């Protein structure tokens, strides 16, 4: 359909090439595929969908903006409806399903959170073990060098600036357009290597025309084998180029889909050590959100405030 | 379960399966014609006349390199793949199997003890040993112990309670011990805590102090 | 227009398939056999669909994958994510494990690829 539109003519010409239709679809086949073997290495970290209990009892800590609405058509959380309402055939082209729906993707998230809230990293590491959320955070205070006494000494000041900062969340992903930018440009760079696949068709490449129903309708057979020709050539051309284009820009999802992976496992279904992996700061815990054709992590970090100029020493001599 | 489930190794067939396939192309796609009276170069230069047979040679020319070039960009693409794959499994043989790693998920699922690399086709196999928690119970707990007006924390463990009393555990293991001034620490009073309860902690040497 | 794909339990299993037609108001096919089922991936003849969910074996497309199940047929179905669990959360209950088991699994990489060489004369 790209190349010949139905013709005949043309259909016979392209068997006078290599097989050429064979590897140009196998290869978009293999992409396609790559796409949902991404999605589902991200998002399907964990083996059962755990469910929280009425939102009640986190120790003062404020998760709705991050666990779905239910009073939404679509259980999406508010950040996660934000996220998805920010981000924006003729010749052959065909546009095909992910496996997991959007709503799918909503109960894996749903379901990590679940877990996070309720069980911490144990749901990932073996069967989930539930714990009061303020020990949660205990632990987690430790496994940054900071003692327990602090989390529950300050647990209301913790559990204020928290929820605090998940309300800011909201404000700047409401108000900067920009800070999706990178699902935003994913999105474009495909429709503008379609649309070229598009206007390069209309191109002549050396032809009398590039409508080959003009030459079919007006050129007499043997002149209209010349002519058909040349724009097989041409039209050949613009597809490998496609085909090529989409196999790097799939490579380079590809990455940042293992990435994405990666620090699901390691920022979500426990706590990380890498600096700077999980976010700025010393990493308590993350939250996951869906976005269209993405993930957006929320990063909870430990940020050492005002300090104050002490004498030290390396020890101390008694007797 | 490597005997009875031939899908097991699939990566390894798969990338033997992808280059022999290319190769296979790239040998048949040599039989095509590319707009030549015959793919047989023989065929032209034993029949057609000399100024003749120049242009059907270059019809061919012209369809082998393209040929050629594709074969070269895939497996310039695959070679890519390959490198990562590579790169990732020269990594986990250096924190999985001459460490312990602490990645969550990249030495195997459950808490990684240590790993055993295993020689295979084309690729490396990695035989990766997890602890796993396994039956567990339902305890009561409570952040802190009030003892004398003083809140006691754990040092390293969890308090928990069973229907009638109160005992300190390692986190990860349900082996409790008698709460003690060794097995806490102090820290600010009883009032600041959400959630403390009372108890006894033990204090191990008074016994000898009043003896 | 849109492509055909067949959806094939292994020949190993049975013959039987289902034909998917990736892009039509399923009603604009010709096919016969029944089992007329009409998804957003496209028009399925010949699976039949039910309403338990399973886990998913060859998938579709939209949260939609079919298998060979009882005798046996080739049925559609709407994929699971996996079983649920409602954790007793509370604000003073813990569960701590009582004993361990000892797993070893298998994980596997690629590391090289036919080294080749070609002689382009
Ligand atoms: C979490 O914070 C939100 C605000 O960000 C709270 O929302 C309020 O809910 C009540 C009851 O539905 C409404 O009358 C208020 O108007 C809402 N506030 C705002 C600013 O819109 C929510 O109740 C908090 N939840 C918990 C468990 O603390
Ligand atoms: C540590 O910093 C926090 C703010 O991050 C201080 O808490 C604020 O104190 C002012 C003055 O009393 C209140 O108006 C704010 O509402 C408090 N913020 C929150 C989130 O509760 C806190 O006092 C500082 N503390 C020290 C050194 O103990
Ligand atoms: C405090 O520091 C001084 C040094 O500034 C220590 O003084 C020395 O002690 C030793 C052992 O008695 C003597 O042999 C030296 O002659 C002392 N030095 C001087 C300059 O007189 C003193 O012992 C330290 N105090 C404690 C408790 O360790
Ligand atoms: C056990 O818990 C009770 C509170 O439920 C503590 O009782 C308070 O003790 C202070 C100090 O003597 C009194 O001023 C309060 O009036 C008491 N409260 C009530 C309601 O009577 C009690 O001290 C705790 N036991 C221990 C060992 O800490
Ligand atoms: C909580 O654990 C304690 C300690 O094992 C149990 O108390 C002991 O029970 C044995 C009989 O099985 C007695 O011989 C000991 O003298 C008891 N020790 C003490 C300090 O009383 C206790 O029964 C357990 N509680 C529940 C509800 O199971
Ligand atoms: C420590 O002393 C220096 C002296 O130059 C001063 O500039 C700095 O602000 C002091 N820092 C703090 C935390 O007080
Ligand atoms: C903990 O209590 C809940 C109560 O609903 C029960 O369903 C669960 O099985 C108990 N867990 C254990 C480990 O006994
Ligand atoms: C748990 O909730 C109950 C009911 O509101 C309350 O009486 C109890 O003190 C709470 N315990 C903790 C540790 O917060
Ligand atoms: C098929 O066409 C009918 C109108 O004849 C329309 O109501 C129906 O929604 C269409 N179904 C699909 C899958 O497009």
């Amino acid at each position: 359909m790209y190349i010949c539109g139905d013709s005949t003519e043309c259909s016979n010409l392209l068997l006078q090439y290599g097989s050429f239709c064979t590897q140009l679809n196998r290869a978009l086949t293999g992409i396609a595929v790559e796409q949902d073997k991404n999605t589902q290495e991200v998002f399907a970290q964990v083996k059962q969908i755990y469910k929280t209990p009425p939102i009640k009892d986190f120790g003062g800590f404020n998760f709705s903006q991050i666990l779905p609405d239910p009073s939404k058509p679509s259980k999406r959380s508010p950040i996660e409806d934000l996220l998805f309402n920010k981000v924006t055939k003729f010749n052959g082209l065909t546009v095909l399903p992910p496996l997991l729906t959007d709503e799918m993707i909503a109960q894996y998230t749903s379901a990590l959170l679940a877990g996070t809230i309720t069980s911490g990293w144990t749901f990932g590491a073996g069967p989930a073990l539930q714990i009061p959320f303020p020990m949660q955070m205990a632990y987690r205070f430790n496994g940054i060098g900071v003692t327990q006494n602090v989390l529950y000494e300050n647990q209301k000041l913790i559990a204020n600036q928290f929820n605090s900062a998940i309300g800011k969340i909201q404000d700047s992903l409401s108000s900067t357009p920009s800070a999706l930018g990178k699902l935003q440009d994913v999105v474009n760079q495909n429709a503008q290597a379609l649309n070229t696949l598009v206007k390069q068709l209309s191109s002549n490449f050396g032809a009398i025309s590039s409508v080959l129903n003009d030459i079919l309708s007006r050129l007499c057979p043997p002149e209209a084998e010349v002519q058909i020709d040349r724009l097989i050539t041409g039209r050949l051309q613009s597809l490998q180029t496609y085909v090529t284009q989409q196999l790097i820009r799939a490579a380079e999802i590809r990455a940042s889909a293992n990435l994405a992976a990666t620090k699901m496992s390691e920022c979500v279904l426990g706590q990380s050590k890498r600096v700077d992996f999980c976010g700025k700061g010393y990493h308590l815990m993350s939250f996951p959100q869906s976005a269209p054709h993405g993930v957006v992590f929320l990063h909870v970090t430990y940020v050492p405030a005002q300090e104050k100029n002490f004498t030290t020493a390396p020890a101390i001599c008694h007797d | 379960s490597l005997s009875s489930t031939p899908s097991a190794l699939g990566k390894l067939q798969d990338v033997v399966n992808q280059n022999a396939q290319a190769l296979n192309t790239l040998v048949k796609q040599l039989s095509s014609n590319f707009g030549a009276i015959s793919s047989v170069l023989n065929d032209i230069l034993s029949r057609l006349c000399p100024p003749e047979a120049e242009v059907q040679i270059d019809r061919l020319i012209t369809g082998r390199l393209q040929s050629l070039q594709t074969y070269v960009t895939q497996q310039l693409i695959r070679a890519a793949e390959i490198r990562a794959s590579a790169n990732l499994a020269a990594t986990k043989m250096s924190e999985c199997v001459l460490g312990q790693s602490k990645r969550v998920d990249f030495c195997g699922k459950g808490y990684h003890l240590m790993s055993f690399p295993q020689s295979a086709p084309h690729g490396v196999v990695f035989l990766h040993v997890t602890y796993v928690p396994a039956q567990e119970k339902n305890f009561t707990t409570a952040p802190a112990i009030c003892h004398d007006g003083k809140a006691h924390f754990p040092r390293e463990g969890v308090f928990v309670s069973n229907g009638t009393h109160w005992f300190v555990t390692q986190r990860n293991f349900y082996e409790p011990q008698i709460i003690t001034t060794d097995n806490t620490f102090v820290s600010g009073n009883c009032d600041v805590v959400i959630g403390i309860v009372n108890n006894t902690v033990y204090d191990p040497l008074q016994p000898e102090l009043d003896s | 227009f849109g492509g055909v794909s067949v959806i094939t339990p292994g020949t190993n299993t049975s013959n039987q398939v289902a034909v998917l037609y990736q892009d039509v108001n399923c009603w604009r096919v010709y096919s016969t056999g029944s089992n007329v089922f009409q998804t957003r991936a496209g028009c399925l003849i010949g699976a039949e669909h039910v309403n338990n969910s399973y886990e998913c074996d060859i998938p579709i497309g939209a949260g939609i994958c079919a298998s060979y199940q009882t005798s046996q047929s080739i049925i559609a179905y709407t994929m699971s994510l996996g079983a649920e669990n409602s954790v007793a959360y509370s604000n003073n209950s813990i569960a701590i494990p009582t004993n361990f088991t000892i797993s070893v699994t298998t994980e596997i990489l690629p590391v090289s690829m036919t080294k080749t060489s070609v002689d382009c004369t």
